[PDB]
């Protein structure tokens, strides 16, 4: 019995893993790294 | 434009009331200078008004 | 500050410097070099506020993957203690056994 | 040389509606630049026509 104890509480520490890291990933490009690309590609159009 | 030029200002990670107070007062001196502006002369695109 | 200052010199520049038997002097182009200048400058300027920006991004998806280390942890030290446990009970049913 | 400004500039991880617009209005302006020239004189290479 404390050996289960110890895989189920070991796989609540793979799924915190799991579900931080898919977190991660679905909000790649969060609100302030496309700021940058925009505010970037604005200094590309003066050259004209 | 101006706005835009207020969001990518603010967008940081560490927020504090004076660089709040800053941009607000830069955003705001953009607009003052934007409305004081007169008009000189126009020009209507249709034969008709 | 510095679109105001070249206006500025932009504006004092087209007044004539030579005075008497020649005149003029006023150099035509100033206008078009101030808004050369300070639209150069805008370039530089907003290079430096995207550099700001990607900073801070850094520093907080740095700061995201400290909690996926301080979680590992955490469940590793978790872990350890039903370790004792069951080591615990196999000392308890040893000592039975002796 | 326009079509590769063109795929550089539209060459990113984020594609929007108002980027790919932008990116189209700066490369139709290349193109209306370059198509209103006109020619002043020649030269042909050849002896012979």
């Amino acid at each position: 019995d404390a050996e289960k104890t110890v895989l189920e509480k070991s796989k609540a520490g793979a799924q915190s893993r799991f579900d931080s890291y898919g977190k991660l990933y679905d909000e790649n490009i969060n609100a302030g790294e496309n700021q940058a690309m925009t505010l970037r590609a604005s200094a590309a159009g003066l050259t004209t | 434009k101006m706005m835009d030029a207020l969001l990518q200002s603010v967008s940081q990670s560490q927020l504090n009331a004076d660089t709040v107070e800053d941009a607000f007062m830069s955003y705001l001196t953009s607009f003052e200078q934007v409305a004081n502006l007169k008009v000189i002369s126009a020009y209507h695109d249709n034969i008709n008004n | 500050a510095v679109q105001a200052s070249r206006l500025a010199g932009a504006a004092a520049d087209l007044v004539p410097n030579i005075f008497g038997f020649a005149g003029g002097g006023s150099r035509w182009g100033a206008i078009a070099e101030a808004t050369g200048y300070v639209m150069e400058f805008s370039a530089n300027v907003m290079n430096t506020e995207a550099d700001k920006i990607s900073q801070s991004e850094t520093y907080r998806r740095r700061r995201q993957e400290w909690e996926i280390q301080r979680n590992n942890a955490e469940a590793e030290l978790k872990q350890i203690d039903a370790q004792l446990k069951s080591l615990a009970v196999r000392r308890e049913a040893a000592v039975l056994q002796k």
